[PDB]
């Protein structure tokens, strides 16, 4: 149904593939083939973004960290207390 | 040869021969059977490409249902096997 | 704009809004040494074009931006 | 392959952007780039059946978001033997 | 040979090859590979003409979507290029 | 035999637990122990159609609480020959 | 220069300006304006994938201003073999 | 004895921490580690039925809040010969 | 030339389906494709900067609403020799 | 304003901004090498006049438009 | 020595910073640098029992603050015999 | 260039990125690539500790916009002797 | 209890210094 | 950005915003002397990198800060 | 000879050498140095190693809480590095 | 070379966990340590300018916390000739 827009050209004229009706071998009724089993109860497996913790600011730049400002451990006061 | 296979079955083969103009009408499909099933059901096979056929079985579907009693069944086969070809006449 | 050949990369220093300088390039004009951010590619290179002015500030990422020159473009065909 | 594929546009960026796409899905000869006047411009490609299906679903697929956009998507898998001397 | 490259992709082999074996029975088409992509994502790539690629999909689309977590992508390749063709292991 | 029977599951113990099941619930030669990734293990066992059928169903039916439990059960009877390279 | 891009706009003062434009942006060959009848106007210009892309936009953002504008501009970066039929 | 013990855990170091309950508790020794893919982390022992079921009752006892936790832990006292492919 | 194109994308149909607009809206080579594992499937192609520039906008248009569609695209003009090695 | 004899054209790059470049042109002051962006007429160029500084910003269009010269008329007299 | 120490973590950063700071803090070798897959890379070092205990204090000490995380910080004082050889 | 940074993403439109601005800042050495496993992807890159930092600064900031971006990013100034085997 | 990080590392897992219960000679009622 | 040489300090005089001028330094690009705010570090100079422009302003601290070029790096492997 | 430099500081010689006594006692180790820091700080430096350091430190801070001002810093260095060393009066 | 990284703090217990950060973090040299009074407590090191950043960053990232921890810190690049004598 994905495939590369089968449906998107819907506004195709006259003849085209696909199954409007009365079409049995397109899986109605016949994809079911094998006899799966559906079992698991709780599908997709929990997957957790590694991301996390944070709690706490990113030690003082200068290792790691994207982004933000401040100073390229500049003289300044801010140096390593840079924030 | 096409293998992909369509046919149309019908109560009284006016509207079986109504799928078979929507048939050769429609697309490259050359219609392989034209059989009585017996007690008044006729139906038709055609074999073609694949969407050739299955263009033909949509125009056959759009334009047999309201002829007389009209359609009973139709359906498409995309992949025929091998073994069926002997049921096909051989 | 300045047409310009890459010449080297350069080295990190002591000042603190290099955090949006992102690697000063030593670029070239034909007549001496000059350094512009890399935007897009600088290689050993071949021929690209640098932007200066007030506009190497919106050019190079922010109206506060401290600039004086950014690489802009690279010309494909370049010229002798 | 006697199949015949058409696609209706105002304009000639949908119209040569949808023959490209007509070509490039698959094998299909383009044989007819009509000016209708009116702004109408109209594409025909020829090949078989299942070509000139993809073709012109990744024709259409490519040109509806071009000016006032696609007009008519339509194709025929065998036209009459009696309708290509008025091609 | 059909050139035309139809392939879907599923979570784990169960489903992949349901949907293999749906295309190979419902549509007479050669399927040249089985893809572990990694992390449950698993491929099935088939050859075959315009209709029967899109037969085949259909029918594993169909009897794919009711087992393990189903179907995800199921687009096709109607004439797929040269250059594409070492990316499928020439 | 010509019939494949086969599963997946969430983790490798309940995969071993189904497939010890498979060999000991009929009469099969178990052929394939894949690891798909991200945590799917599938068993892909060969024999006859009574014999994978019943096998399965009990590895299945008592592999569904075993540790995270199973993905999909259903069987196919028999394969087409173009499966060759699933081997 | 195989690669293609193309102006259609509704009157020529932008056809026009636009064509300017694109020879005005580079080594770019203008290989024919055509009358789309009820108002719109095409011009065709050809040239690398670069260049082609430089004129088309400059003359596309240049004459979306003057008069009515343009309609639709895209670039075409592997015109297939018809070509030379679609021109 | 010929027993077969398994331990799954979310991660390694619990599976191998286990994995050194097994080891420690009773006499088993573990002939393998596998890492099923997306973090998914087995451990198999063998040793006396008894013995092992002590084992993997440590294990589990002990593995609870290791790491991220424990997954499966399931033993078979006969596996088939058929499983020792799969080992 | 050396204009490096690549596309990042959930599942090799929109990976595929990229790859395809790669080979037929632009002249560019082919140099790699690779599973990254956890559902990344990566195209990587070699041509000229504005040829890759239509060839990328191409498979996003594209492949973005294939299954899970493109995650990451953008277009790298001339990389550096060092990179080259490790490609 | 800088004398300016229109070279030749340009390429297109990687920048994002080209929205607005509109068709950059080698131009010469009679020294060396310039760039600067077509408004109206460049030719193969007899004489036409430069203006950049933070006027080329609304001489190009914009306040925040990033350049730093842009040409502004054509001189039909010329100058030897 | 034989005290084994183990971290584990979402991604390198953590785990070679992690690692730098284990041989830092005191005198333990790194033994293994394993990526289970799935974002989980973890860390092995040898070393006595109270160097590996400063060391993996100081581990996790410095890598708590990258990425998403320390998953896991975990040692023992010595592993039984009969572990290493699945090391 | 005893000093060692690394750039660790999720997929590697961010980290070729990177790696390119690595290679593009300074005289560095880009020393591996390597797959994580479920979409990690991390390069190495050696030098002193300026060139170090000045590219890892460029490259994270200019991947942290790009697709999914980066995760972190930090350096080595002083790596310990046990690089070798974590190379 | 400062030192560095003494009690910041408290997620490692099994074995660990310190004093959890019954431990006399750390101060508790020792130090005195 | 202009590679700079530094050559000499300076000395006070009867300007009001030397409260945030500090120390400019006499520099030298390599044809002539110029002189540049100090920011970090100019010593008796090897080869450090300057920054004018309006970008200078924020370089040196502020939106309304009066200069022309400020000192912004230093280049610690230099060039011949 | 343990590397391991354990030391702590606090207000006043009490505390101070009360740990010290405390780190001697409770364990075997060497202590190397007493420091005046200057404005109360007095500092006590001890070797040893590292879980004997641990137990040291351990004792010092429960012995040293409760008498003068108190313990304030309490941390310790497992593996201290040979340029340290000067430092500590090489 | 002359670089002059250097830390402040209120009891020496952060300055020796800031010199062992210098020593182990970065390849410099620890050329002063001063007792202020008051409760300041110095340490003074030379080296390479990002090697000095380096070992500056770890330092306060590793005192800050302990006891009273850093007062407070910054980096000198190119101190004057004149400075040294007084140190």
């Amino acid at each position: 149904i994905t495939g590369e827009g089968q449906s998107a050209g819907n506004i195709t004229g006259d003849d085209w593939d696909r199954g409007d009706k009365v079409t049995g071998t397109e899986g109605v009724s016949a994809r079911k083939r094998n006899p799966s089993r559906a079992g698991f109860m709780g599908a997709m497996p929990p997957v957790d973004n590694k991301r996390n913790d944070e709690t706490e600011k990113p030690d003082f730049l200068i290792t790691g960290s994207s982004g933000n400002t401040r100073d390229g451990q500049l003289v300044t006061f801010s140096g390593g207390a840079r924030g | 040869m096409g293998i992909a296979l369509g046919m149309i079955e019908t109560r009284g083969l006016v509207p079986a021969i109504e799928a078979a103009d929507a048939m050769t009408k429609a697309a490259e499909v050359r219609l392989i059977g034209r059989e009585f099933v017996g007690g008044g059901y006729v139906t038709v096979l055609v074999r073609g490409e694949t969407g050739a056929v299955n263009a033909a079985v949509r125009a056959g579907a759009d334009a047999c249902e309201r002829v007389g009693d009209g359609l009973v069944a139709a359906h498409i086969i995309a992949r025929p096997h091998r073994e069926v070809e002997p049921a096909l006449g051989n | 704009m300045l047409i310009c050949k890459v010449l080297k990369p350069l080295v990190s220093t002591n000042r603190i809004p290099g955090f949006e300088h992102k690697h000063l390039q030593v670029v070239l004009d034909g007549s001496s040494n000059k350094v512009a951010v890399d935007a897009v590619g600088c290689k050993p290179g071949d021929w690209v074009i640098c932007v200066g002015s007030s506009a190497a500030r919106e050019a190079a990422g922010s109206k506060s931006y401290p600039s004086d020159l950014t690489i802009v473009g690279i010309i494909d065909h370049w010229d002798p």
